């Protein structure tokens, strides 16, 4: 039988909302954290990998932050498994819009389109909604530098500094405290990013292997999306030591 | 199992925060009971099968009292080990206790726990 | 049939009692009895409830 | 009012304390309850102490066994729960000591001094039967067809079995009462009981099912036997969805409890000897939600229809309810009846009463036409809505 | 304050005189009692035979017998002889038997049930009447429905036909449904028996239909009466097992209520008062009239009502004359009684942390912004929803 | 879920029997067939005096010559009307004649029972409809009123009323109306039952009346012409 079970996936529950959508948020809590911060001349993503292991080879240097396009970047907060499917959908959407548009993809436009797929599953199809909240960072001309946040609930948000993944309530306040509206420049912002990651992890000690840091900085005529090598992140891990003092002072 | 029987003086002397009961856990057939018995023949000391089968209900207030008896004989009859194979009906999660028999099963559990703190 | 000794063919739908742990103690009394009066093979019947 | 409440609180506390001492102290102050007429009885009372036949112990005769060797042997159960066998009463009839009969036996000699009135053999069956009132047809709305069948099926064969012989059938063993609730079925049932001069014994199905099943089995059998002793009776089983629900047994649910109690009742329906002129009346929502297994249609006989009042049908109940009541009105019974939607009889009956409560609000003491008009509008909404579960998904 | 005080001082002193006057009556002062009653007692105790073995008097037979059940464990068919009459004995009471040979000596003592002791709680509301104002219209209704058919027969007798048999108090908590039951009960002084709905579903099965019938039957014996069934949402909500949840358990309890209230067994002018915070759990048959009669609905507090609801909470605490009521109506509205209780508690909580031992406007204001947010937060906000 | 294939041993669906109870809470509709027209009456459900009777209707056009007044659950009525409207307009291009009142009622009647717990498609359902519709219009066979119900049966009626009490509203209509009579007496007969079954009483923004004569188009009544029909209740 199948008629004697509950899981209230497409069916509304006594709550007025589905179980499956609310549960997805719990899975996101105990998985590696992703934050995006705003700078005056770029935007950046910093993420904690889902690997708590002490030995990584770096086969794929995108295990949390994947650069979709030469105009965009994403992070994963949640399960790496649902991310894999989503990553492939993103390389196509991000480039398709660009073929037509010939202008760096708007951060808002991308998320609302994606959020529509996240909600489609929970409402119909009898599939659960993806266990992944994707943190999009990008730049378009008519909003400026942007950060947008994606949920499994189909909720979107326009942010300037936010964090999703593990211990999110603490994390967004911590980004607000150090970094106000429009305050901090790109280089000093990369430091800030590591400082919050050190504090908030599923399992302590922040290392090069556990972190991946990505920059969107607009270069001479092109907006350049790079994922920093382990070597560069390390220079930021010492910078993050310097940053702890600096927030306090 | 072995160390307090052979030489309690050593146990006393170190200073420790003692546990009440000690728990052995694994899946069944993993040799947990087997092994506790195995050491008991090697030590040379009495053993007592203490289980819900030993405890007798037929009058109200006889059940908890039986628990005290086993504990008082064990302490008298050192060296020994009391081993409980299944505390699977000595302790249950439901106590209805609007029935005389059900009311004794709850009492039996209470007494196990209080004598065990002393032991 | 072949052996012809003392037998306890123990139905287990009458060891049971209204009080708890009286039925356990009871089965035990039968095991002791069988030992006194060897040879014995004890046939346990209907153990889908004992 | 914070400062004002403390003052009052302290003053009561002190007065209250002092009271405890006065009450205890006074007492009845070494008086005797009996007064003057019991003084003669004291002297008797002393003679009895010397006597061996006093005090008697009440017991009950459980079983009749003959291996007679003095005078007839009976096994009784003493209330210390030792079984003892006693013998035929010292002078009273053997026809007064029966199975399931109470007897007084001596405390010191244990022989039957005198038999006593029968029955105390179950503890539970005695508890399950409750008080009996009578309400009459006046009070119960409608003189309709639905009302008329209840009388004809129950009243006529029990009152005169002669009529039922004439036709060439037996007076029903079984009788079925059906109709949705909130129609005054119980009320109608009370009303025929007085006319027939047939005792009705009310019973609740919810007492019958219990945690361990078997109590409900012995109870049901004992209950039929008691009724069988009574002549031209009705055992009315009210509010049953145990002996009343669906036929099905899960085999780890409370459904086990239902199935034992139903199963004995089937045995009782046929009987150890048949039940000509004995009626069991059973109330169900409708006969299609009753067992095809407990319903073995020849025995059950007629199924008496009661149905949810119609718009015409409710026009009729409302005149009875209104007329019975003391009311001063200008507006008519039909208007207000059409005013109500098809829902239940119960909303429309409450209008008659609510108009009286509006009169106290209005600062009258008896109703008026305006109170009546106010009552329909609030009542239709109130009772119907703000109720019922908001799910019929994933049930068996 | 000063106006009250002269009378208060005098009342305590009048009561003192009353206590002291009792002592002189028991010790020295006698006229009918004398040495004579002392001897009557001795003489009666020795004939009667101490110890007296307790019995319970179920019923009296007029021929010089009674049917007694001795409380030791085995019942006896005694004679009514020695210091009592048939009429002097009363049913459902404890009686004295001569120990040597049981004849019923008499009734001095009454027998209380074991059940009733636990159930019962004393009648009186901690918020005085006309200060449970706020839905003031509604408070009046219960006094009319449960209290009045017992208090005043005049309207009912002229009105004719059946009286009321209950009320159902429903809607969001904090509108004081418990305080109302207690008021009417206080006034009439009808024995107030109180059981929480959760007692109806406990581990043992069939306890629910059992407790409810016994509770009512005891109310009829100790009648007139008010039975309060507090918070019947539990029936479905709770389960200790599969048998304790589910349809059998829910039905049996509902079914019992239907027969008990208006059905065959009926009840007297004994009223049942039900508190429920959800009639979602409750059926259309116990929301049916003529075993509930007028139902009282409390809606969410209105903007003007909310100021009167807030005053009640403020009266239990320290009395405000410095709280701005408008700020509370502006910030939140069409939220429960329970929300007004939530603003009050949080103010008290911040003051506690300093070791400030009062609440003022400042404590209410500081706590008020967090509480409104908190109300929304109580229901899940997830990750970011 | 809990059975949606549910038959009683008599041989009808429980679910269909459940469908009527929903109609009873909803709106009230009267359709009367006259020789001289069809008049349709429906409850507007006032509850503010700000709701405009000319701007909003619940007498709606199937065709420019055919009307339908709805009762019971409002959402359910809309789904039946939108499929029926297209069927009707498509019919008009093809035949070049107005659609019989019976012809449209048969199409909607198919939807009422086809439910089942699983294997559902748009042509099927998860639970049967609890609306009864009064399709009134004038065709070439004359003015007809056909009645469609929740059981998905079509019947010719010269008077039907369905509402708060379906059978109740029809019993009032059985006392008053006579088969062959003038337009004013049919319009009067529709209003009269309507106020008595309802909690709500007769006004000119309380109810909506529109009349279709043969040889006329469907006309939804003006503010003034709605008020004229109110004088004779």
């Amino acid at each position: 039988m199948s008629r004697r079970y509950d899981s209230r996936t497409t069916i509304f529950s006594p709550e007025g909302r589905l179980y499956q959508v609310e549960y997805a948020m719990e899975a996101i809590g105990h998985a590696g954290t992703c934050l995006g911060i705003l700078a005056n001349d770029g935007v950046l993503l910093a993420a904690e990998r889902r690997n708590i292991h002490k030995l990584l080879d770096e086969v794929f240097f995108s295990e949390k932050i994947y650069k979709l396009n030469e105009d965009m970047a994403c992070s994963v907060a949640g399960i790496t498994s649902d991310a894999n499917v989503l990553t492939n959908e993103l390389r196509l959407i991000a480039q398709r819009y660009l073929l037509q548009y010939q202008e760096p993809i708007p951060c808002e436009q991308l998320v609302t389109a994606l959020c529509d797929i996240k909600q489609a599953y929970t409402q119909f199809g009898g599939k659960r909604p993806f266990g992944v909240s994707l943190l999009y960072i990008g730049w378009d001309k008519h909003y400026g530098f942007q950060l947008y946040q994606s949920d499994p609930s189909g909720n979107y948000g326009g942010w300037k500094a936010t964090c999703i993944g593990n211990n999110s309530a603490a994390a967004v306040s911590m980004l607000k405290q150090d970094y106000k509206e429009g305050e901090m420049t790109l280089k000093s912002a990369l430091a800030l990013a590591v400082k919050v990651l050190n504090k908030t992890m599923d399992v302590s000690k922040l290392s090069a292997e556990k972190v991946e840091i990505a920059t969107l900085t607009r270069e001479n005529g092109k907006t350049v999306i790079r994922v920093l090598k382990q070597k560069e992140v390390e220079q930021l891990i010492k910078k993050h030591e310097e940053e702890e003092a600096k927030a306090e002072r | 199992v072995e160390l307090p029987l052979t030489h309690f003086e050593l146990y006393k002397q170190i200073g420790i925060d003692p546990p009440r009961g000690v728990l052995m856990y694994g899946p069944p057939g993993c040799g947990k009971t087997m092994l506790a018995k195995a050491v008991a023949h090697h030590t040379t000391a009495a053993f007592i099968r203490v289980v819900g089968s030993e405890f007798v209900q037929k009058y109200l207030g006889e059940g908890p009292r039986m628990v005290r008896d086993v504990f008082r004989l064990a302490k008298e009859n050192a060296p020994a080990i009391i081993f409980i194979d299944e505390i699977d009906a000595i302790a249950t999660k439901r106590f209805d206790a609007q029935t005389g028999a059900d009311r004794e099963v709850q009492r039996i559990l209470l007494e196990l726990l209080n004598q065990m703190d002393g032991f | 049939s072949q052996l012809d000794c003392n037998f306890l063919k123990v139905v287990s739908s009458s060891i049971v009692d209204k009080y708890i742990g009286e039925s356990a103690r009871l089965i035990r009394e039968m095991f002791n009895y069988a030992r006194d009066h060897q040879p014995c093979i004890i046939f346990m019947d209907e153990i889908d409830a004992i | 009012q914070s400062t004002y409440s403390r003052q009052i609180k302290q003053v009561e506390d002190d007065i209250q304390q002092l009271l405890k001492k006065i009450n205890e102290l006074t007492g009845i102050k070494e008086s005797d309850t009996g007064l003057a007429p019991p003084a003669l009885w004291d002297l008797a009372a002393d003679k009895q102490t010397l006597q061996s036949e006093q005090p008697l112990q009440v017991a009950r005769c459980t079983k009749i066994i003959n291996a007679d060797s003095e005078d007839p042997k009976y096994i009784i159960n003493v209330k210390q729960f030792a079984k003892f066998v006693v013998d035929l009463s010292d002078q009273v009839a053997p026809t007064d000591i029966e199975e399931g009969m109470r007897v007084g036996v001596d405390r010191n000699k244990y022989q039957i001094h005198i038999p006593l009135p029968p029955k105390i053999d179950p503890t539970v069956t005695m508890m399950q039967v409750e008080e009996k009132p009578d309400v009459t047809y006046s009070d119960v709305g409608g003189c309709k067809e639905q009302i008329e069948k209840l009388r004809e099926v129950v009243e006529t064969p029990l009152l005169h079995p002669e009529r039922f012989v004439n036709l060439g059938i037996e007076p029903p063993k079984g009788v079925l009462l059906f109709g949705p609730p909130g129609t005054g079925k119980t009320l109608c049932a009370r009303a025929v009981a007085n006319r027939t001069d047939a005792c009705f014994i009310p019973v609740i199905g919810s007492e019958l099912v219990q945690k361990y099943v078997g109590e409900g089995a012995r109870m049901v059998r004992e209950l039929f036997e008691m009724a069988r002793t009574k002549k031209a009776c009705l055992i009315f089983f009210d509010e049953i969805d145990a002996i009343g629900g669906a036929r099905f047994d899960d085999g780890a649910g409370g459904d086990n409890e239902v199935q034992r109690t139903m199963l004995e009742l089937i045995n009782q329906l046929d009987g150890f000897d048949p039940r000509g002129n004995i009626k069991v009346l059973m109330a169900t929502n409708r006969p299609d939600t009753l067992d095809p297994a407990l319903m073995r249609p020849g025995r059950l006989d007629r199924k008496i229809e009661f149905s949810l009042p119609d718009l015409e049908g409710r026009t009729h109940i409302f005149k009875i309810h209104a007329r019975s009541m003391s009311v001063e009105r200008d507006i008519r019974f039909e208007l207000l009846a059409r005013l109500c939607p098809n829902s239940t009889g119960a909303e429309i009956r409450s209008v008659c009463t609510e108009a009286g409560m509006f009169a106290i609000r209005a600062r009258r003491k008896i109703a008026t036409e305006k109170d009546f008009l106010e009552a329909v509008n609030k009542v239709i909404k109130s009772y119907a809505k703000f109720s019922a579960t908001p799910r019929y998904m994933t049930y068996n | 304050t000063q106006c009250r005080l002269k009378l208060l001082k005098l009342e305590r002193i009048k009561d003192y005189l009353l206590m002291e006057e009792e002592f002189i009556r028991n010790q020295e002062q006698m006229k009918p009692l004398e040495e004579k009653q002392e001897e009557e007692r001795s003489k009666v105790d020795d004939l009667r035979g101490t110890p007296m073995s307790v019995g319970t008097l179920e019923e009296i037979i007029d021929d010089n017998h009674a049917i007694v059940s001795t409380s030791v464990g085995s019942e006896h068919y005694v004679s009514i002889l020695s210091f009592v009459d048939k009429d002097l004995l009363e049913p459902g009471c404890s009686v004295l038997l001569n120990h040597k040979v049981h004849a019923v000596i008499g009734v001095l003592m009454d027998d209380t049930d074991p059940l009733v002791t636990v159930m019962k709680v004393e009648k009186a509301p901690q918020e005085t009447y006309a200060d449970i104002g706020g839905l003031d219209n509604q408070i009046q209704e219960i006094k009319e429905s449960v209290e009045l058919p017992l208090t005043h027969p005049e309207y009912y007798e002229e009105m004719g036909i059946k009286p009321p048999k209950g009320v159902i108090l429903y809607g969001p908590p904090g509108t004081g449904k418990t305080l109302l039951a207690k008021a009417v009960a206080n006034q009439t002084s009808a024995t107030f028996l109180r059981v929480v709905g959760s007692e109806l579903i406990q581990k043992y099965l069939g306890d629910g239909p059992k407790l409810v019938r016994e509770l009512f039957r005891v109310a009829e014996e100790h009648a007139p009466s008010i039975v309060f069934i507090d918070e019947i949402d539990a029936i479905g909500t709770k389960r200790y097992d599969s048998n304790s949840g589910g349809e059998r358990e829910i039905q049996r309890t509902m079914l019992e209520l239907l027969n008990q209230l208006d059905g065959f067994d009926s009840r007297g002018d004994v009223k049942v008062i039900m508190a429920t915070n959800r009639i979602e759990t409750l059926d259309p048959a116990l929301i049916r009239p003529g075993r509930i009669d007028r139902k009282i609905e409390f809606p969410l507090p209105d903007e003007k009502t909310k100021k009167r609801i807030f005053q009640i909470h403020t009266s239990r605490m320290t009395l405000a004359d410095d709280v701005t009521l408008d700020d509370l109506i502006m910030a939140k509205d069409d939220l429960s009684g329970a929300d007004i209780k939530a603003i009050c508690t949080e103010a008290g909580l911040m003051a506690l942390r300093e070791r400030r031992m009062k609440v003022t406007n400042e404590d209410f204001k500081k706590s008020k912004e967090n509480v409104l947010y908190k109300k929304q937060e109580g229901t899940p906000e997830g990750l970011y929803l | 879920d809990r059975g949606v294939n549910t038959f009683s041993p008599e041989g009808r669906l429980f679910q269909v029997e459940y469908a009527i109870e929903g109609h009873k809470l909803g709106s009230t509709a009267i359709g009367i067939q006259t020789s001289e027209g069809v008049c349709l009456a429906v409850e507007k459900r006032i509850t503010s005096p700000l709701m405009e009777p000319s701007s909003i209707e619940k007498i709606v056009e199937i065709d420019a010559h055919i009307g339908c007044a709805m009762s019971g659950l409002i959402a359910d009525a809309k789904t039946l009307i939108d499929k029926a409207r297209v069927e009707t307009q498509n019919h008009w291009f093809t035949y070049n004649e107005t659609m019989t009142v019976e012809s449209v009622t048969q199409a909607v009647s198919n939807l009422a029972l086809q439910f089942g717990e699983e294997d559902a498609d748009p042509g099927a359902m998860s639970r049967p409809f609890g609306v009864a519709l009064l399709f009134g219009g004038v065709d070439e066979k004359g003015p007809q009123l056909f009645h469609m119900d929740p059981s998905g049966t079509f019947v010719q009626c010269d008077a039907r009323a369905i509402g708060s009490a379906s059978e109740g509203a029809q019993s009032s209509l059985q006392e008053v109306y006579h088969k062959s009579t003038t337009l004013k007496e049919a319009i009067k007969s529709s209003l009269i039952i309507l106020k008595q079954v309802m909690e709500e009483k007769l006004n000119a923004t309380n109810i909506e009346l529109a009349t279709v004569q043969p040889g006329q188009n469907f006309h939804m009544f003006t503010k003034e012409e709605l008020e004229e029909v109110i004088k004779d209740i």
